[PDB]
RNA sequence: UAGCUAGUAGGUGGGGUAACGGCUCACCUAGGCGACGAUCCCUAGCUGGUCUGAGAGGAUGACCAGCCACACUGGAACUGAGACACGGUCCAGACUCCUACGGGAGGCAGCAGUGGGGAAUAUUGCACAAUGGGCGCAAGCCUGAUGCAGCCAUGCCGCGUG
RNA sequence: CCCGCAGAAGAAGCACCGGCUAACUCCGUGCCAGCAGCCGCGGUAAUACGGAGGGUGCAAGCGUUAAUCGGAAUUACUGGGC
């Protein structure tokens, strides 16, 4: 580079292997719910929502993703759950 | 008329044509005199007009008049070319600038010497 | 082993594509041109404004064989085509500024020190 | 090169061919006459200058017949 | 240029987005656009406005101001409130350069400037003193924004040459 | 920007002048040379070419070329026709 472009550059590759890191344990857990609706058993479902939705509130805080995110896939979720039965 | 039909298809202007393509909207253009020849006039006319074939930038190859009395211009000369036909002569569309980009002024010109490129004399 | 009718990828940027040998220079009953050798070459094909034309007739160097080179080891190294460098018919001088794959050591000569320069490889 | 075979024989061959070599030279070193210019005919001349001079004074006639002696 | 369209048009559900949405996906329905011109082709940044015109209109979009798009070419995302980013990242390409041949570097459509093209268009200027902008509690630093200066009768206006 | 100094000093050109279109003669040239936006001009008395004198217009500009609209009611809606 020519300037101060190069420390944003060096944070942005920090910030991105940082981000990375959370989005795929985030999303993993997210799986997890996922994996236990799609296979049919409510109280599993729930236990990996009640072990998700901290995570994801806690990632909105951080801003790793955005509070509507946060909102829609614990509403979406908790669709799931209810309707599984 | 009938608006009614004015309304289905529009009146289209008459789209004019330009006299001089080759200016290409420009004032002027830059041409190398591919050839150097006299032509008669038409009509009622006769003459020898003096008259270049001239190859342009935008590589049009066209012809020129060369005005006022006597000129340098030979088989390679680098001139300026404007608008204007010549009315006597067909095909010619376009006027060699004397004094202008190594087409010499004319000699011995005392009136009209901004037309034909002769600096004012020494008085 | 390129002969007469043999027909090769170009290597230099000339405007070239594919070039057909019609003539292993350099001796009477002369078969086969391996990678330092010139040969006449007629051109089949070529891109709309590069430097030759379809049907040129010129020189051209081997730059790479399917056959290959042996090295005075034994050893062999082999390309998946045969490629020519494009020449001026009366000075050899290549006609291109670019020279695309690899060559061998075999060009290492006063007249392809060009090509030796040019080359991305050996 | 000429190739003369229309005959049997080789002698009427060969006149053959020297028949053909002279009219080939013949036909190609036989000069096309020179076209020399024309220029129109001094009548038409005279025609141009008459309609120029007679359209002259009509065009004098013609249009603004100003003055006005008033 | 008279037909165009198969994610096409709609629906259900899932996913996705900051957000609605065929945005995406599976299934279902067989729709949807079009002579009030679809589609295709050519050309083109749009507007306030400018020029012209008595107007209606025609032409036009230099400067200035609003919006858009672009940033060597083609893609892509990352970071971030905001970018898919002019002087950031990655990849590929063409070109230019360095190389110890293994590999590397670059992007004036910022301001000057050069070459080129052209009928044709300027200085490799000074200063942050104004006004703004970034950062900073400030002082201050940075600012080719900007303020000025240079060049050019290019225009408009004024005056002189008694 | 103001004041002082000196001296009219240091500071006019361009186009046009047949009609349109404002402003005319002489000379040289002789359908040539050339001019021209249109009509045209020029073959021995050319206000039309070239120079001069005189004049007209504009003026630190003036002409030419290019381009747009106008004139063009010459696409007419205002505002045309068959
Ligand atoms: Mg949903
Ligand atoms: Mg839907
Ligand atoms: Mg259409
Ligand atoms: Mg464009
Ligand atoms: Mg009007
Ligand atoms: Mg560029
Ligand atoms: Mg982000
Ligand atoms: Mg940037
Ligand atoms: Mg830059
Ligand atoms: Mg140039
Ligand atoms: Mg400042
Ligand atoms: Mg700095
Ligand atoms: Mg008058
Ligand atoms: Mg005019
Ligand atoms: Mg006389
Ligand atoms: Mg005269
Ligand atoms: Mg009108
Ligand atoms: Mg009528």
């Amino acid at each position: 580079n020519i300037k101060s472009a190069k420390k944003r550059a060096i944070q942005s590759e920090k910030a991105r292997k940082h981000n990375a890191s959370r989005r795929s344990m985030m999303r993993t857990f997210i799986k997890k719910v996922y994996a236990a609706i799609e296979a049919g058993d409510k109280a599993a479902a729930q236990k990996a929502f009640n072990e998700m939705q901290p995570i994801v509130d806690r990632q909105a805080a951080k801003g790793l993703i955005h509070k509507n995110k946060a909102a829609r896939h614990k509403a979406n979720l908790t669709a799931q759950i209810n309707k599984l039965a | 008329a009938t608006v009614n039909q004015l309304v289905r298809k529009p009146r289209a202007r008459k789209v004019a044509k330009s006299n001089v393509p080759a200016l290409e909207a420009c004032p002027q253009k830059r041409g190398v005199c591919t050839r150097v020849y006299t032509t008669t006039p038409k009509k009622p006319n006769s003459a020898l007009r003096k008259v270049c074939r001239v190859r342009l930038t935008n590589g049009f190859e066209v012809t020129s008049y060369i005005g006022g009395e006597g000129h340098n211009l030979q088989e390679h000369s680098v001139i300026l070319i404007r608008g204007g036909r010549v009315k006597d002569l067909p095909g010619v569309r376009y006027h060699t600038v004397r004094g202008a980009l190594d087409c010499s002024g004319v000699k011995d010109r005392k009136q009209a010497r901004s037309k034909y490129g002769v600096k004012r004399p020494k008085a | 082993m390129i002969q007469e009718q043999t027909m090769l990828n170009v290597a230099d940027n000339s405007g070239a594509r594919r070039v057909m040998c019609i003539k292993v220079l350099g001796g009477s009953h002369r078969r086969y041109a391996g990678v330092g050798d010139i040969i006449k070459i007629t051109i089949k094909e070529a891109i709309p404004r590069g430097k030759v034309k379809k049907g040129d007739v010129l020189k051209a160097v081997v730059v790479r064989t399917k056959k290959g080179v042996r090295r005075p080891d034994g050893s062999v190294i082999r390309f998946d085509g045969n490629a020519c460098v494009l020449l001026n018919n009366n000075s050899e001088q290549p006609i291109g500024t670019r020279i695309f794959g690899p060559v061998t050591r075999e060009l290492r000569s006063e007249k392809f020190m060009k090509i030796i320069s040019l080359a991305p490889e050996v | 090169v000429i190739k003369a075979q229309e005959y049997r024989s080789q002698e009427l061959n060969r006149e053959a061919a020297l028949a053909r070599l002279v009219a080939m030279i013949k036909e190609l070193t036989t000069e096309k006459k020179a076209r020399r210019p024309t220029r129109p005919t001094r009548a038409s001349k005279e025609r141009r200058l008459a309609s120029k001079a007679q359209k002259s004074s009509v065009k004098a006639m013609r249009g603004k017949v100003r003055s006005g002696r008033e």
